[PDB]
């Protein structure tokens, strides 16, 4: 049909990302998948004159013996020109469902001159074979340009439904489609199933409950008798929280700490100390006022391993100015748990601010890079960096 | 020239073709060049060009290594500079262990077949050169220029396209590409193998690729990149340890390198003592006398290298089993085998990630390296056998802040087993003396000792205090400190470190019955 012209950001050039090694099973899947795609004119093999590259992966569908190709267009997207805002109401909805409409992009062809940039490669085992090279002919799944270009086509397909069911909220993000409503689950699932048929009419799983999302506040130990050690930790924890909630006072507590007392010694709290603690709890009872989301700022996410399958994350833009804080329990091994945690958070950031957060993961790169795909099921890949969690921060959460 | 689809070449954006002046040459050379050039035009490799072409590239005559006859050479450096980047691929070498056992392998010298592969029609003009008149003769390339940027990549792809059909109808054969060589293998009977080789040899000839007649061909084992490849076994090529009297610094380094190369198959190869010889080396020419330990290490290594060991090839039918052993502090030997104690590859791990660590964490890291390694060579993870107990693992695991995971493994009782020498108390010790450290300490029992260092760094002081605390306390100690640094380090339960102080502290920790470290502002 008509290939809308798309370019890179001024001066910028196509991506040249190295393909992370892959298990045979993964490769065979990507071989199978890409093959049928080549037959269908969706992708074509490329020659050595295409020096560009983007990593590809093979993940597993949610409850289905099928693999889904996952191209990591992150770098490309960051180099692609700029081009639906965000239903604030969505985060209030009782039930939201996510659908993978990525397949729609395959009906629209990508601007011939841009195609070379979507060059990806199926890696070979032990560098024995040159490797299979391909480039997209149509709008590629995962590319930021795809949703934008398919926006017009999409909107047209969305109004016989939107205006026929104004009670439904449909938000698109990359290859996903967030459909929220307040119909009791029985009805909700039906409306979803119906939208699917409605979509099939034009040739085109995960279910959330945002209304139930709550922010995990900073807590303090409530105990019978307080020991010197407990008081030390109480003070230390407060001293940290005082930077966010400056109304926190430690004075009276530190007084109880006067003298090199035995760590295990029980120290009765003076009324002034009891009350000071009482106040500190009240202050901590709610998130610091003034935390306002800024669209022009990156959404940062930090996670901490609490052990036994428990995890704590905080979404903020400016340090300590957390837009959200949440907890996570196993639903497994650290990596799996992590990947699930990451995905969950991302999904939330999307529903909330309509953007993906940048993660700071408590794990080694080689470890993550090796196993993350083994548990990943999302259609997008959030940005991530690896760090070393300071023992103090952990003790200050949960 | 060959009937293959030409690969479209283009110059890097906004750039013009090479306009480099031909640097004058000898008449005798000019004569030679004209002779070789005409020969090529006859073969359609190059064709004369008219004054229309303003591009030029320097050509010169050189004699082949050890022989008396001219050779034409073109300095495509500038054109290379101007040529677009090609997907030149990765610079990764396929480790032999990932190759399967073949009853027959044949290598074909695919050197000059380069010249058989055509050059992009609209690009040819850029490859212009000129042999000066002692009525000038201007030429350009019609095929892939030797020494040109896109020659290797384009050749590789073209080669793959040519082989693809043959590979398709002959899935019993295995043709593997690698530079100017074409390694071919199969489990076919010798006689039939020779035929397939001929069928392939001529399959290339059909496309125009000049190949070597089986008569004048290289015979196994193949000396391939430091290795020695037999159709059913491999090993590193003859590694001979010099029997010197005086060892130069450079020499020790060369030696150490060789030794490491062997470690990938030869178990027990150690270089620690040799490495030590390098401490304070003022010159690559300096001579360092071997220490008795180094003498022993060199001799021992020498012995191991005196019995031609051989690595096994990969068998997709058998599982990959990886085993790990602690060779020394920080050194971990490992070997991956398929059939009971008959490895495809072996290796060592010493990568100390961090200034302070513990065996468990180090073992983990070793496991990861291997896992990565296995996926690279065999595209699959090996079932690990580890000298650690599920318990010990689980303990450190659940309590460490960093997330981690180890692929399917089984405990193996082959000491030394990796363990945790000391564990800090989760709650303060009742009846244990309390030490308030900041360089000196004060205890709840009045005891206080404060002194002054002389070289210490702010952070070094903090640990000195805790060390003191440990040193003067009883079996159970409660230590309070403000240094999140020392605290964190000690909370990491390190058993080894680069700083002598930390190790001393670790020693103390190991000797204590109960230790509880506490942090305060
Ligand atoms: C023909 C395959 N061949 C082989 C393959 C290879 N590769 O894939 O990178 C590299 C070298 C190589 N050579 C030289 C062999 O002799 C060999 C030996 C055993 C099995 N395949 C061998």
């Amino acid at each position: 049909i008509e290939t809308v012209p798309v370019k890179l950001k001024p001066g910028m050039d196509g991506p040249k990302v190295k393909q992370w090694p892959l298990t045979e099973e993964k490769i065979k899947a990507l071989v199978e998948i890409c093959t049928e795609m080549e037959k269908e004119g969706k992708i074509s093999k490329i020659g050595p004159e295409n020096p560009y590259n983007t990593p590809v992966f093979a993940i597993k569908k949610k409850n289905s013996t099928r693999w889904r190709k996952l191209v990591d267009f992150r770098e490309l997207n960051k180099r692609t020109q700029d081009f639906i805002p965000h239903p604030a109401g969505l985060k209030k909805k009782k039930s939201v469902t996510v659908l993978d409409v990525g397949d729609a992009y395959f009906s629209v062809p990508l601007d011939e001159d841009f195609r070379k940039y979507t060059a990806f490669t199926i890696p070979s085992i032990n560098n024995e074979t040159p490797g299979i090279r391909y480039q997209y002919n149509v709008l590629p799944q995962g590319w930021k340009g795809s949703p934008a270009i398919f926006q017009s086509s999409m909107t047209k397909i969305l109004e016989p439904f939107r205006k026929q069911n104004p009670d439904i909220v449909i938000y698109q993000y990359m290859d996903d489609l967030y459909v929220g409503s307040d119909l009791e689950i029985g009805q909700h699932r039906t409306k979803i199933e119906e939208l699917r048929q409605h979509l099939l009419r034009w040739g085109l799983g995960y279910e959330l409950h945002p209304d139930k999302w709550t922010v995990q506040p900073i807590v303090l130990p409530e105990k019978d008798s307080w020991t010197v050690n407990d008081i030390q930790k109480l003070v230390g924890k407060l001293n940290w929280a005082s930077q966010i909630y400056p109304g926190i006072k430690v004075r009276q507590l530190c007084k109880l700490l006067r003298g090199t007392k035995a760590l295990t010694e029980v120290i009765p709290l003076t009324e002034e100390a009891e009350l000071e603690l009482a106040e500190n709890r009240e202050i901590l009872k709610e998130p610091v006022h003034g935390v306002y989301y800024d669209p022009s700022k990156d959404l940062i996410a930090e996670i901490q391993k609490q052990g036994q399958g428990q995890w704590t994350y905080q979404i903020y833009q400016e340090p300590f100015k957390n837009l959200k804080t949440g907890k996570y329990a196993r639903m497994t091994n650290d990596v799996k748990q992590l990947t699930e945690a990451v995905q969950k958070i991302t999904t939330e950031s999307i529903v909330i601010w309509g953007k993906t957060p940048k993660f700071k993961l408590p794990i080694q790169k080689e470890t993550w890079e090796t196993w993350w795909t083994e548990y990943w099921q999302a259609t997008w890949i959030p940005e991530w960096e690896f760090v070393n969690t300071p023992p103090l921060v952990k003790l200050w959460y949960q | 020239i060959s009937p293959i689809e030409t690969v479209p070449v283009k110059l890097k954006p906004g750039m013009d073709g090479p306009k480099v002046k031909q640097w004058p040459l000898t008449e005798e050379k000019i004569k030679a060049l004209v002779e070789i050039c005409t020969e090529m035009e006859k073969e359609g490799k190059i064709s004369k060009i008219g004054p229309e072409n303003p591009y030029n590239t320097p050509v010169f005559a050189i004699k082949k290594k050890n022989s008396t006859r001219w050779r034409k050479l073109v300095d495509f450096r500038e054109l290379n500079k101007r040529t677009q980047d090609f997907w030149e691929v990765q610079l990764g070498i396929p480790h032999p262990a990932g190759l399967k056992k073949k009853k027959s392998v044949t290598v074909l010298d695919v050197g000059d077949a380069y010249f058989s592969v055509p050059l992009d029609e609209d690009f040819r003009k850029y490859t212009a050169f000129t042999i000066p008149s002692i009525p000038g003769i201007r030429y350009q390339y019609n095929v892939l220029p030797q020494g040109w940027k896109g020659s290797p990549a384009i050749f590789q792809s073209s080669m793959t396209k040519i082989l693809e059909p043959f590979r398709k109808q002959n899935p019993d054969i295995v043709i593997y590409q690698y530079m100017d060589d074409l390694y071919v293998g199969s489990d076919l009977e010798i006689g039939q193998h020779r035929t397939k080789i001929e069928e392939l040899r001529q399959h290339l000839l059909r496309w125009g690729l000049f190949t070597p007649d089986q008569k004048h061909q290289k015979e196994p084992p193949f000396l391939w990149m430091g290795y020695e490849l037999h159709p059913d076994k491999w090993t590193v090529q003859p590694i001979v340890l010099p029997e010197k009297d005086s060892w130069t610094v450079n020499d020790i380094q060369k030696l150490v390198g060789k030794l490491n190369w062997a470690s990938q198959i030869y178990p027990g190869i150690k270089v620690r003592q040799l490495c030590k010889l390098l401490r304070g080396t003022k010159a690559l020419t300096e001579v360092i006398p071997l220490t008795e330990e180094a003498e022993l290490e060199l001799a021992e290594n020498r012995e191991i290298l005196k019995e031609p060991v051989h690595g096994v090839y990969y068998d997709p039918s058998k599982d990959l089993i990886a085993e790990i052993q602690k060779q020394g502090q920080g050194q971990w030997t490992y070997q991956i085998y398929q059939e009971p104690f008959k490895n495809l590859k072996t290796g060592k791990y010493a990568r100390m990630r961090g200034a302070h660590t513990n065996d468990v964490k180090q073992l983990t890291e070793a496991v990861q390296k291997i896992t990565t390694e296995s996926i690279v060579i065999w595209g699959k993870t090996p079932k690990f056998k580890l000298p650690i107990q599920k318990e010990t693992w689980e303990t450190w695991w659940t309590e460490y802040w960093q997330a981690t995971w180890i692929p399917e493994w089984e405990f193996v009782n082959t000491p030394p087993l990796v363990k945790l020498w000391y564990q800090l108390e989760k709650e303060p010790i009742v009846g244990a003396e309390t030490f308030y450290v900041d360089a000196g300490y004060v205890t709840n029992r009045g005891r206080q000792k404060v002194v002054t260092l002389t070289d210490t760094t702010n952070q070094k002081t903090e640990l000195q205090a805790i060390y003191l605390a440990l040193q003067d306390s009883g079996l159970e100690v409660n230590i309070v400190t403000d240094s999140q640094y020392a605290l964190g380090i000690i909370q990491a339960q390190p058993d080894q470190s680069e700083s002598e102080l930390v190790n001393q502290i670790i020693e103390q920790l190991i000797k204590k019955e109960k230790v509880y470290l506490a942090w305060v502002p």
